[PDB]
């Protein structure tokens, strides 16, 4: 979700763009601003919120030994879902 | 004889190639660094540390890196007592402050009082 | 003595009756591992880190709580010591959370610290673990309460020094939890220290989340400027910019602590900030302009005055330097007229003695009185860590605690007398209960806040206040090397202001308006255009653009706190200096550097030129503010009474009422809290 | 890849792009955070 | 099953709880039990007094338990979720 | 304060190395602005000579004197022999440094330097 | 033009302080009722010599050391920084 | 403890502290310390006096022919007041040995040249002149040998910060390679990472 300054500038995931008044756009005179437009923060939120059936869900980020450190996520609130805090899938007790 | 007799301060300014403006602008800081209150252990509170005023770090135009013209922005000496640390400062010609070590002074700590009969020190819990 | 004996791996040490085996074995220099023992909070003895060897004893002890028998070997390095140290590492990293790369405590851990150390490298659990509900208890403590290690440091502060009595453990066994069982909001003025003593990640600062991590960060040691306490910090920086404000200890002053507004106002500190100087164009507007340009339009108008037509007003933020230095700039013009926001009464013997000004006893010196009067104060608010002195002398030496104002909380029980000041002339005459109190006392203590100093009627305040304090030490049974007069403030540049010789408050501005006012950080609003005459040509220096740089015709934007080295002194008289932790912003320079400056364009050039030459003039006007970390006892507290006598100043019927009363008011007083987002979320969080 | 495909996601560049250095499409580096200290804004109305 | 509390409106701080006379006359007869300045040891028996008249424990019952005792409500709810006769679900 | 010397006993045979030192430099000037073909006067060369002379001139220690004597010797030795380029000899003569702030004013108005 | 304030520096235990201190126990409170307009700042510090600043207009300072004098001594000497006004 | 830990010579070790009784007794005018490590390495700290008669002793006694120097180091300590360790390490390949010879010095008093029992040191000596700023006296040629011709201060004392003063650059007005005052581009960032628990107890020093 890349969206644009009023200086045409394309705006990143962090949210750097310059200032119109900045010197420093002229190094993109002639060149281009490399920015990536898949934004992570959109990516995972297309992910849906795992209905499980357990109290204490278990995350790696999938892959085994190629994911992250496995952690345990308490579910026993009902207003917010458990989010991992390496992945970001987010998990609901389904009760 | 075969020795000879210096009774002159010692300085040695003119032989370590310092320049002028790194020795007589600088202000050495002679201190024993305090506890990171995030931990409780005390191995790095033994032994003295002289550091250097800093000076301006500045942004880079190209990538906002630390931009620095400070060549002594990152000495820091290790000294066992302050006597050698103060020896070291004024034998380089360093102009110094020295700050005292603060150890913690000896508490007065009792389990029972936790549950005394009549004073304020009981804990409500435990 | 009655020391007695014992050992220490064969090595011998005389210890109290009293002493623990942990503090037998630091008095060797050997670090028992712990994590639930603090040496500022009460004995739990439930982490078992500290089990130990007692030689001829089959069974380890909690060295911690254990107190020394005459003749034990304390065998800190035996095999069965290490073998428990393992094991009970092992129960503690059992169900704690695989975060070690996503927590904030990582390299700063005394988990992972003693576990490379005196646990074992490897697992042999082959379960799942638990996961533990976090909570939510403000906007300040990020809680994680999976990795918390129930070691119950919590509720032993939250409890014995923070007096809120709010944090517990529910559930019973593996559920155990830590919290506050309900949807509560641990806001206390201390509240930010349970990140400090908490060992893991469990309960770490919501502000400084995510953004540094301990080993690149430099360490610059510090001096708070938040209060007139003059709590030791240290400004963790990383690249330039100021990561975030931990304490240092200091045993005298603030032990190991700080108040959230030191903790958490770093971050005013690089927002509203003035990076340029700023002079009113042609069409009366603030536009940026160089220093030779400021600095011009400046002097010019400083060489067209002389005598009552310049004045300056300090604010609340300024160091010893810049004030001596705006001092002998308008001496120059022949001006004594330089002020202070905060009023402080010159009836009498006014700035003259140290004595009528000072926390004379000290804040180390609660701990040895017995009896303390508050007046017109509300001390949690106003200087948080000398309350938080007050509540340990309350809760360890059974300190009696009377309060003269309005009944607000303090976090401790106390006497609370009334707030009428008329009070304060029954107890002077004896005809009140807690004049005998007073009377009976071997330690009295009588401490004036400078708050109550800001009304109408504060030197007939202070007046009695000394009258009741040289009623008890000239007669009762006080040695003469205990202090009975004290004085609470609530600025970190008053006392060094008013040891500079300073008039302080405004009415010498408001007898005789001046045409040109200087305006060291003071963003009071004490003086505003109304008291100047039509054009007044105002000079803001300072670092915040809040109160006084809209009104100001040149801003001369400064230094804060964090970077300059820079004289302040506390409330009890004790001098300390700052250090660059950053540079200032922009253009923005050095306070005594600007007006040194301002000397040289407008032709009266001061005699400086370095800092140290700052300092000897410093150490000429008064030579106490240049010995820092040392309190210079003030004498002749029987002069200053015989001279405040003499003017017979009235009591109002008033009532004294503090002007913080709850924590709604304790989070923005000066323009960088005020410019703080952090403060603002606080602010928000209590008003809800 | 034939015979093993690799296997598919959905932030994998569909069109490979050989070395841009050279050309217009060639990189530039800049500092990628936001700025850090905020400066003062003076009130745009007069004074008096 | 769980050790913290949220406020649903059969259970909160607004939940009616009021001892009867005679509970208020019981719990006299409790405190007068104990020694004067250690009124906290009554909580144990007037809580569990709390769950006679009503049959569980709301968080109205806690907060009646440390007010009338001068006892702070979280040294209460630590008593009620310590033990496991005190139904804090009816 | 019985110390072992470098070479002399005191500072008179000190001032006798450091003044055949200075004739070994005064003599070589020449030499050194031909064969380096130094854009410098002969006189400029033998100004930084007095120079470098001048700057450790307050020094009262026999073995510092010395030990300045010998690196004198040993940059001495590195410019007759052809051993530094003319790179090495034009250091001395900070040539593309602007010229530094040396009042109050000047230093206020560059910077944070004191 | 005039004597603008007056700085008094002492220390506590030292005895060239001594008559410095005899001074101010007896014989301040008449000098400040003498003079109530007028600063006259005591300061005590550690191991200071005792010294007697007097600030004149247009930023003049004058300096009397006031080391090992009597009470009389530095009576005389502070009158004539009060008669003095240069 | 097999499988991870390093198995300990107490052979060497018993063989090395007998040598180091031997040379003590021999030579009691200079050797001032003579310890074993725990790797069972000898260490003869002697005084900076008998620099010669030590080394020459040991390069030429039947009982020890360390006829190889293999390396001669100095290390900067700036906490003692004789700040430089010169550190000589000797094989003899007679006995199968190797030996270590320490000695002390400051900036301004000069350690003799052991040229004269070992010319491998010509260029290691002349080393710790360029690195160190040691000065031996009665070296043939005694100069810098590794840094830059003009090159002011000594790098490898350890109040030399890591990059220098000066750093050079091309410039075309001059048409030379000129030094200027050191500005980086990126500040070395110091990450402060000693653990605040003791890691040896073994080591531990008695406390004031
Ligand atoms: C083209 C560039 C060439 C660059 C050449 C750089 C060579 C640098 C050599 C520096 C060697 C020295 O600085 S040794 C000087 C140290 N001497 C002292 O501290 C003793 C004081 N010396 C003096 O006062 C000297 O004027 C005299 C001549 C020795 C005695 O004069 P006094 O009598 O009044
Ligand atoms: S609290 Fe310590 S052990 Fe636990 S995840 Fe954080 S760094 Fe790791
Ligand atoms: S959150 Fe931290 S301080 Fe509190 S009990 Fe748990 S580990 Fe201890
Ligand atoms: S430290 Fe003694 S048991 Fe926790
Ligand atoms: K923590
Ligand atoms: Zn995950």
């Amino acid at each position: 979700g890349v969206r644009t300054s009023p200086t045409g500038e394309k705006v990143t995931h962090t949210g750097q763009v310059y200032d119109d008044e900045d010197y420093r756009r002229v190094r993109f005179v002639g060149r281009q601003k490399e920015v990536n437009e898949n934004f992570a923060i959109d990516l995972i939120a297309e992910q849906p919120v795992s209905q499980v059936g357990s109290r204490v869900i278990s995350c790696d980020g999938g892959g085994g030994a190629l994911g992250h450190p496995r952690v345990y996520i308490n579910l026993d609130k009902e207003t917010k879902t458990g989010t991992c805090g390496y992945c970001g899938l987010q998990f609901r007790q389904q009760h | 004889t075969q020795l000879i007799t210096v009774d002159e301060k010692l300085d040695i300014t003119t032989l370590t190639g310092v320049p002028e403006e790194h020795i007589k602008t600088r202000k050495a800081r002679i201190f024993v660094p305090a506890r990171n209150n995030m931990q409780s252990g005390v191995n790095n509170t033994k032994k003295w540390k002289m550091e250097f005023d800093t000076r301006e770090r500045w942004e880079n135009p190209l990538m906002g890196w630390a931009s620095t013209a400070d060549p002594l922005s990152n000495l820091v000496l290790t000294f066992s007592t302050k006597e050698d640390a103060i020896a070291f400062a004024e034998k380089n010609g360093w102009s110094y402050d020295v700050e005292e070590r603060k150890v913690p002074k000896p508490k007065s700590k009792s389990y029972g009082a936790n549950f005394s009969w009549n004073k304020r020190t009981r804990v409500s819990t435990k | 003595s009655n020391l007695i004996e014992v050992f220490v791996d064969g090595q011998s040490v005389m210890v109290e009756p009293g002493t623990t085996v942990l503090q037998a074995c630091e008095k060797v220099g050997m670090q028992i591992p712990r994590f639930c023992y603090h040496e500022r909070l009460s004995v739990a003895g439930n982490c078992r880190m500290c089990l130990v060897e007692i030689e001829k004893a089959p069974k380890v002890v909690a060295a911690c709580a254990m107190p020394v028998m005459k003749g034990w070997n304390i065998l800190t390095n035996s095999e069965k010591t290490k073998k428990a140290r393992e094991g009970v590492m092992e129960f503690l990293l059992a169900n704690h959370p695989l975060d070690c790369p996503i927590c904030d405590q990582g390299g700063e851990c005394d988990l992972q610290d003693q576990s490379m150390m005196f646990g074992s490298d490897r697992s042999r659990f082959l379960e799942g673990k638990r996961a533990v509900e976090d909570k939510n208890i403000g906007p300040l403590v990020k809680t994680i309460m999976t990795r918390c290690i129930q070691c119950t440091r919590c509720i032993r502060f939250a409890s014995e020094i923070a007096g809120v009595d709010d944090l517990g453990t529910t559930g019973r066994g593996n559920d155990m939890q830590v919290g506050t069982y309900i949807e509560k909001m641990f806001m206390s003025e201390l509240s930010g220290n349970i990140i400090d003593i908490c060992p893991v990640g469990a309960l770490t600062s919501k502000p400084y989340a995510f953004t540094a991590r301990p080993w690149e960060t430099r360490k610059t040691e510090s001096i708070d400027v938040m209060d007139a306490v003059g709590s030791n910090i240290v400004v963790s920086t990383r690249t330039g910019e100021v990561m975030r404000i931990l304490p240092r200890m200091h045993e005298d002053i603030n032990e190991e602590w700080i108040s959230d507004k030191t903790r958490f106002a770093y971050d005013g500190l690089k927002r509203q900030r003035l990076t340029e100087p700023m002079v009113r164009n042609e069409k009366g507007l603030l536009t940026h302009t160089t220093w030779e340009d400021a600095l011009s339009r400046v002097a010019g108008m400083l060489q067209s005055c002389q005598g009552n037509d310049v004045a300056a007003i300090a604010g609340g933020l300024v160091d010893a330097e810049a004030l001596i230095a705006l001092k002998d700039l308008l001496n120059r013009v022949d001006s004594d007229t330089l002020c202070t926001e905060e009023v402080f009464p010159t009836a009498g013997a006014g700035t003259d003695l140290r004595s009528n000004y000072l926390l004379n006893t000290t804040i180390a010196g609660v701990e040895e009185a017995d009896v303390v009067l508050l007046v017109g104060t509300n001390p949690r608010f106003e200087a948080p860590l000398f309350n938080a002195r007050i509540r340990k002398s309350w809760l360890h030496n059974d300190l009696k605690v009377a309060l003269i104002g309005s009944p607000v909380d303090l976090t401790y029980r106390y006497d609370h007398l009334g707030d009428s000041p008329k009070i304060l002339q029954d107890i002077a005459s004896g005809s009140h209960p807690f004049s005998q109190v007073l009377q009976e006392a071997k330690k009295p203590m009588v401490v004036l806040g400078s708050s109550a100093l800001q009304r109408n009627d504060g030197a007939a305040i202070l007046a009695a206040v000394s009258n009741i304090a040289q009623k008890i030490r000239t007669s009762s049974g006080v040695t003469g090397d205990w202090k009975v007069m004290n004085i609470l403030h609530r600025i970190a540049s008053q006392v060094a202001a008013l040891d500079l010789g300073y008039k302080p408050g405004v009415e010498a501005i408001r007898k005789n308006p001046p045409k040109m006012l200087f305006l060291l950080g003071a963003d009071g609003g004490c003086v505003t255009r109304q008291d100047l005459p039509k054009d007044c040509f105002i000079v803001y220096q300072g670092h915040h653009g809040d109160v006084g740089a809209p009104i100001a015709d040149v801003i001369l934007p400064g230094a804060a706190y964090t970077e300059k080295s820079a004289t302040y002194v506390n409330t009890e008289g004790r001098a300390q200096q700052t250090k660059v932790a950053v540079m200032p912003p922009g253009l923005a320079r050095e306070d005594w550097k600007i007006i040194r400056a301002l000397s040289e364009i407008a032709g009266m050039t001061l005699p400086y030129d370095t800092l140290d030459q700052v300092r000897n003039r410093l150490e000429e006007v008064s030579p106490n503010l240049v010995r820092y970390d040392d309190v210079e006892g003030a004498n002749y507290f029987q002069q200053a009474s015989e001279l405040s006598k003499l003017v017979n100043q009235q009591l109002l019927a008033d009532p004294l009422v503090p002007p913080q009363l709850t924590i709604k008011d304790f989070y923005m007083t000066d323009s960088i809290s005020r410019a703080s987002q952090t403060m603002a979320k606080c602010v928000k969080a209590v008003t809800e | 890849p034939t015979v093993k495909p690799p296997t598919a996601r959905k932030f994998i560049w569909t069109n490979h792009k050989f070395n841009l250095s050279g050309t217009p499409q060639q990189y530039v580096p800049y500092s990628t955070t936001r700025k850090k200290i905020q400066e003062w804004v003076p009130p745009s109305t007069p004074y008096k | 099953a769980l050790f913290v509390h949220r406020d649903t409106p059969k259970n909160n701080p607004e939940t009616p709880f009021d001892f009867t006379p005679e509970n208020y006359k019981r719990i006299e007869a409790i405190v007068k039990n104990y020694p004067e300045g250690h009124k906290a040891a009554a909580v144990l028996p007037v809580l569990d007094l709390a769950q006679r008249q009503n049959g569980w424990l709301p968080i109205s019952a806690m907060n009646k338990v440390a007010e009338i005792l001068q006892v702070p409500p979280m040294r209460v709810y630590e008593v009620a979720t310590f033990y496991t006769m005190y139904n804090r679900k009816p | 304060t019985s110390v072992k010397p470098i070479f002399s006993r005191d500072m008179n045979e000190a001032k006798r190395r450091v003044r055949e030192l200075y004739r070994a430099w005064y003599r070589e000037v020449p030499n050194t602005v031909h064969l380096f073909q130094l854009d410098i006067s002969v006189k400029q060369g033998r100004d930084k000579v007095r120079e470098m002379f001048k700057k450790n001139a307050h020094v009262t220690d026999p073995r510092v004197v010395d030990l300045l004597v010998i690196k004198g010797k040993m940059e001495l030795e590195e410019t007759i022999n052809v051993w530094k380029q003319r790179t090495h000899v034009m250091r001395f003569f900070h040539e593309t440094e602007a010229p530094r702030p040396k009042d109050f004013l000047s230093k206020f108005y560059v910077g944070h330097d004191p | 033009l005039g004597l603008r304030e007056i700085r008094i520096h002492l220390c506590q235990r030292s005895p060239g302080s001594q008559g410095v201190r005899d001074f101010i126990e007896k014989r301040y409170v008449e000098l400040k009722k003498a003079n109530p307009d007028l600063p006259i700042l005591i300061r005590e510090c550690s191991d200071v010599q005792p010294k007697l600043w007097a600030r004149y207009a247009f930023g003049q300072e004058k300096n009397v050391s006031l080391n090992n004098f009597s009470a009389d001594q530095v009576t005389r000497a502070l009158e004539n920084v009060l008669s003095s006004k240069a | 403890t097999r499988p991870t830990v390093r198995p300990r010579n107490d052979v060497a070790h018993k063989q090395l502290s007998a040598f180091g009784e031997y040379v003590a007794e021999i030579l009691p005018k200079y050797v001032q310390q003579v310890q074993v490590s725990c790797f069972s390495e000898l260490e003869i700290c002697i005084h900076p006096d008998g620099v010669i008669p030590v080394l020459t002793f040991l390069r030429d006694h039947s009982n020890a022919q360390f006829k190889s120097l293999a390396d001669l180091t100095a290390v900067d300590i700036p906490t003692r007041q004789n700040r430089f360790e010169i550190v000589y390490n000797l094989l003899s390949l007679r006995f199968n040995s190797r030996i270590r010879v320490k000695t002390y010095t400051d900036e301004l008093t000069p350690v003799e040249s052991s040229v004269s029992v070992y010319k491998a040191a010509n260029w290691y000596e002349r080393e710790i002149w360029d690195m160190f700023g040691v000065f031996f006296a009665n070296h043939p040629d005694l100069r810098r040998i590794l840094t830059d011709y003009g090159f002011e201060g000594h790098p490898f004392r350890k109040d030399f910060p890591l990059s220098g003063y000066v750093e050079l650059r091309y410039d075309d007005e001059v048409k030379r390679v000129v030094a200027e005052p050191v500005e980086l581009a990126q500040e070395f960032r110091k990450f402060d990472l000693n653990s605040p628990w003791e890691a040896f107890p073994a080591y531990r020093q008695p406390p004031e």
